[PDB]
C-alpha cells in the first residue's frame, strides 16, 4: 500500500497472508471467505511469463496477522492448502482478465477476534455500491512505495473511478470482470496498492445491513500511485458464480 | 453474502464501534 | 522474518 496508514487491530479479520515455504517470504494478499475457503488472484500461482507456477505444497496460508514478519504466537493460525482452483478462464496472455483463484484448506480455521470471513456480494450490493465515486478500501503488507516495507498492515480508502477513464489510462484491454479505482491527478488525495499487495481485498460496507462485502481482488496497475494511472481489480461479483460452482462442485 | 457471519467483525461492529476511517466510505455512498 | 514452528 503507498500513502495508507496501519490497519487497527482486528480490522480486516479476513486478510490472508500468502506464504511461500522456501525463501520463507510473502507471496501475496488473500482473504477468508469462510472456514476452509480463501480467495486471491491467479497471477499469484500462475504467471509463467514470470516462471511462476505454485503448488498446493509449495505454500502456508496465515491469517490473524497484523505483523508482516513476526510469527503472531497466540493471534496467528497457519494452515497448509488442500487444493488449488484457479479459473479455467484466466488470460495471463493479454490483460490478466479472470484473476481469481481459490484455495481450500486441508482443515476449517476456528473464527477469532483477528479471524472472520468477508461476505460476497449478491447481485443488489454489486447494483447499490459498485458506483463511481463510492469509496471501497484495500489492505495488503505491500510496498510502502513503487520503487520500503511496512513493519503491519496498511489500509487506504480509495474511490471507484468512472470506465471511460479507466479506459483511457492504459493501452491495456479492459474487461468487465474488471474496475479501477484510485484518486484523479486532479483531487489532491492518493494511494494505490502496489506489488506484494496481490490478491489483496478491496471491500465496502454495506449502508443497509452494514456487513463488509469483498467487491474486487488486486490484480494489476502501472508502477504505485503514478498521476493519472489507477489500479485495477478483479470484479469479484461477475466471477461469483463459478466461485459457487466450485465449492458446491468440490467443498464445504 | 459471503458467509452467513460473515463481514461483522468481533472488535468493531459486534461491539458497536467504528474504525477510525469507515466514516469516509460510508460518507461516499453518496 | 520470524521464524515459524515447524509443526507447520
Ligand atoms: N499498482 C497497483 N495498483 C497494482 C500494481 C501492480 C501489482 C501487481 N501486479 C501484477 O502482479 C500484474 C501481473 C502480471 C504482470 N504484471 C505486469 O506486467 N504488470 C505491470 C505492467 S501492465 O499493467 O501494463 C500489464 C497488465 C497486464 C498484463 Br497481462 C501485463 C502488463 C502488472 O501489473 N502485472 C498490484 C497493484
Ligand atoms: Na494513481
Amino acid at each position: 500500500i503507498v500513502e495508507g496508514s496501519d490497519a487497527e487491530i482486528g480490522m480486516s479479520p479476513w486478510q490472508v497472508m500468502l506464504f511461500r515455504k522456501s525463501p520463507q517470504e510473502l507471496l501475496c494478499g488473500a482473504s477468508l471467505i469462510s472456514d476452509r475457503w480463501v480467495l486471491t488472484a491467479a497471477h499469484c500461482l500462475l504467471y509463467p511469463p514470470w516462471d511462476k507456477n505454485f503448488t498446493e505444497n509449495d505454500l502456508l496460508v496465515r491469517i490473524g496477522k497484523h505483523s508482516r514478519t513476526r510469527y503472531e504466537r497466540n493471534i496467528e493460525k497457519i494452515s497448509m492448502l488442500e487444493k488449488i482452483y484457479i479459473h479455467p478462464r484466466y488470460n495471463w496472455r493479454e490483460n490478466l482478465d479472470r484473476d481469481i483463484a481459490l484455495m481450500k484448506l486441508k482443515k476449517p480455521v476456528a473464527f477469532s477476534d483477528y479471524i472472520h470471513p468477508v461476505c460476497l456480494p449478491d447481485r443488489e450490493t454489486a447494483a447499490s455500491l459498485l458506483q463511481a465515486g463510492y469509496k471501497g478500501r484495500v489492505t495488503g503488507w505491500g510496498n510502502l512505495k513503487e520503487t520500503g516495507q511496512p513493519s503491519v498492515l496498511q489500509v487506504v480508502n480509495l474511490p471507484i473511478v468512472e470506465r471511460p477513464v479507466c479506459k483511457d489510462s492504459t493501452r491495456i484491454r479492459i474487461t468487465d470482470n474488471m474496475f479501477c479505482a484510485g484518486y484523479k491527478p486532479d483531487e489532491g488525495k492518493r494511494g494505490d496498492a502496489c506489488e506484494g499487495d496481490s490478491g489483496g481485498p478491496f471491500v465496502m460496507k454495506s449502508p443497509f445491513n452494514n456487513r463488509w462485502y469483498q467487491m474486487g481482488i488486486v490484480s494489476w496497475g502501472e508502477g504505485c500511485d503514478r498521476d493519472g494511472k489507477y489500479g485495477f481489480y478483479t470484479h469479484v461479483f461477475r466471477l461469483k458464480k463459478w466461485i459457487q460452482k466450485v465449492i458446491d462442485q468440490f467443498g464445504e | 453474502s459471503g458467509e452467513a457471519d460473515c463481514g461483522l467483525r468481533p472488535l468493531f461492529e459486534k461491539k458497536s464501534l467504528e474504525d477510525k476511517t469507515e466514516r469516509e466510505l460510508l460518507e461516499s455512498y453518496i | 522474518f520470524e521464524g515459524i514452528p515447524g509443526e507447520y
